[PDB]
């Protein structure tokens, strides 16, 4: 992380939207009088379609699990789609964008349809956390080092 | 190991319907 | 919304929640071309179970069908299920409580959920028109003694 | 029922009583 | 300037979440019947707070107003805050940090915040274009150079 | 010439929408020490217009406010608006469907919506009461009766 | 700041009804 | 025959909160 590279980039969001949307308690009644403290297993999954030359929808599939053991909380999964211009860039720039930038900014639109859907079942806030797959591609190519807190104030 | 909520990880294939970017092999 | 109180009728609300949603836009990108109000189809089924002593949680699946034009806009189900302390009440008029005033108080709930997920979705708006079907229950089951159910709880 | 194009109207089937409304098991 | 490949500097997101949030559609019932020509006005404002030592708060508050002609459509504004642990190498080297990719973290999050209570108040989809902000900071930084071009021709 | 029911009638949802929103979280990166159920204070206040006649749009002003101990931790408001043609009833009849029953159907909407900018604002879950609005002027405008179990014994 | 537990009180105010929802005129 | 959807441009300031962030131009 100390590079300059180019922008160009031909990007403009076509469409931003829930494709699927699913949540499911089949133990509801059960599970509301247990001790909440679940085993959240996430799933990451990919999928597209082409819908002509340099317009591509980028779907991500987030898939939130929880199970307070056997007892099995809830499952979620929201799908969330997003049609995306793709051009200027290619190669590994062009899968920085699609692979980590572009589902990026449908990062928040999943995340609200999951934690919703969870408040919908009446279960307790589960908020997903900021996961940088940008920073995680920035730390290939080169070495990856890391500064602590200096811990420093004065007036 | 992280010190964060759960936390997704990185891509096999680095996700491309434009093209097809990875490695060859 | 009604019933007939004409006994020491109990009703307290206990907890309203999905236990399964549902949404899915197979065709959305390329069903967004067809922009306009959705051919939308209501669908019920029946399921519920028995928590307690006189705490009895009703469920119904509700279904909403969309397609614009010849082909599937969207696919909206939500089991919206809710736990009520019902006591006092004897014969077919059980048979009326989670027949009728029970799905009444989940039917805002159902719709509302829905709704949401059109608007996520992206798609024109869609609110299902409150009916009465409490009243046409009571003509029916005040003129016979065929109290019947099904054992249904796939929910 | 009279499912129509977007009505309750009436249950596929009456719904269940507070009595039993399952296998006793 | 940090040169050399190494990342001297170092981020830890410790939080993300709105702190002040605001819809207005104040024709809204009159709204839908009128000519449908958004002439949205974007407007930017900064916010500044220090949570504790190498703790670091920045927020930007988004302003997004859309007129029909002279009459407004909506107004919505997400003041999107966002607790960031940044210490580790000053100067413009975290100028670059601070005021160009903390931005680029809050932004996907302003945006989806704002696209939200729009189509909560039913209006059409409204995404604000991505603007990599960083990249065109170290253009003036040590220019872009470093064109990458690592190609896979396989389908 | 007039018989005392629920003459005629004609109720049909036209749109639902957010008119108006508001979340300030005033103490917000510091409150989040305390980690409980926040002091509630749901604050209901009213806003309307009629659109033309047999056409009424009726909004519900939803304010929130949450607060973690001996300070504020929150505040949330909704203005969850819908248009509903009403018409053939008047008087008392016509003051309880827009007084209480509209409002309730727009209800679950505005509810949805604070929890949703709560979820924002990253505080703990903060789900409203499931109220029966329209049964609390009902249990008033009936006489409540009931019967009793009779048994007889000799010794 | 006040300390409860959500609210909903029957409308002091009442609401503002249609007038005349039987006559466009 | 090409047009663009809204976007922003760069901050005209380039906000520094943190001490030490010095930027000389």
């Amino acid at each position: 992380m100390s590079e300059q590279n180019n922008t160009e980039m031909t990007f403009q969001i076509q469409r931003i939207y829930t494709k699927d949307i699913s949540f499911e308690a089949p133990n509801a009644p059960h599970v509301f009088q247990k001790d909440w403290q679940p085993e959240v297993k996430l799933d990451l999954d990919t999928a597209s379609s082409q819908l002509a030359d340099d317009v591509y929808e980028v779907v991500l599939r987030v898939t939130v699990t929880a199970s307070l053991g056997e007892e099995t909380a809830f499952l979620c999964e929201v799908q969330q789609g997003g049609i995306f211009s793709i051009a200027g860039i290619e190669g590994t720039q062009m899968a920085h964008c699609l692979g980590a930038y572009c589902p990026n900014i449908l990062f928040p639109y999943a995340r609200e349809c999951i934690t919703s859907m969870v408040s919908r079942g009446t279960f307790p806030q589960l908020n997903l956390a900021p996961v940088n797959f940008d920073a995680l591609f920035m730390n290939y190519l080169q070495q990856q080092a890391g500064e602590g807190t200096e811990e420093h104030q004065d007036a | 190991m992280k010190q964060s909520t759960i936390a997704l990880a990185l891509l096999p294939l680095l996700f491309t319907p434009v093209t097809k970017a990875r490695t060859p092999e």
